[PDB]
């Protein structure tokens, strides 16, 4: 609708430090992982990262 | 199951940008049996999930 | 870590040429802990590698 994504017009993706960028080396990543939540007893897990 | 987690995307130049972290992730189901895949004939037990709404 | 090793290429006819050998490869890192991914906070210990030069 109109204001359903009115929340995401005021926020931007950022760059944070990732200590292992796939090759064993650190970098400043646009997809840095912030937290993994595993509360669903189903077996499903929820990842929060830097991009949108 | 596995000892790490990784996410990755393609950038505009089409390179791969990834982040990798240490995460344990050994999940087991509900009930008194450690199955792997739902059968075609069984019982129902309450479980929780993350709804996609 | 795995019980074999395999390398392959793509020939002119677009076929796959692979060789597979038996190799053990159970590697562990330096120090007194068996970690999987390097941390953001840690300590620096000497280790050796193969330089690409």
């Amino acid at each position: 609708v109109s204001q359903h994504f009115n929340v995401y017009k005021a926020t931007r993706p950022y760059i944070a430090y990732c200590a292992d960028c796939g090759a064993g080396h650190s970098c400043h990543s646009p997809v840095a992982i912030e937290a993994v939540r595993s509360e669903a007893t189903d077996g499903m897990l929820k990842i929060q990262f830097s991009a949108q | 199951p596995g000892e790490f987690l990784q996410v990755s995307i393609q950038d505009t130049r089409n390179a791969v940008r990834a982040c990798r972290i240490q995460y344990h992730h050994d999940p087991q189901p509900v009930g008194r049996e450690k199955f792997t895949i739902r059968p075609h004939y069984g019982k129902e037990i309450p479980c929780t999930t993350y709804q996609q709404t």
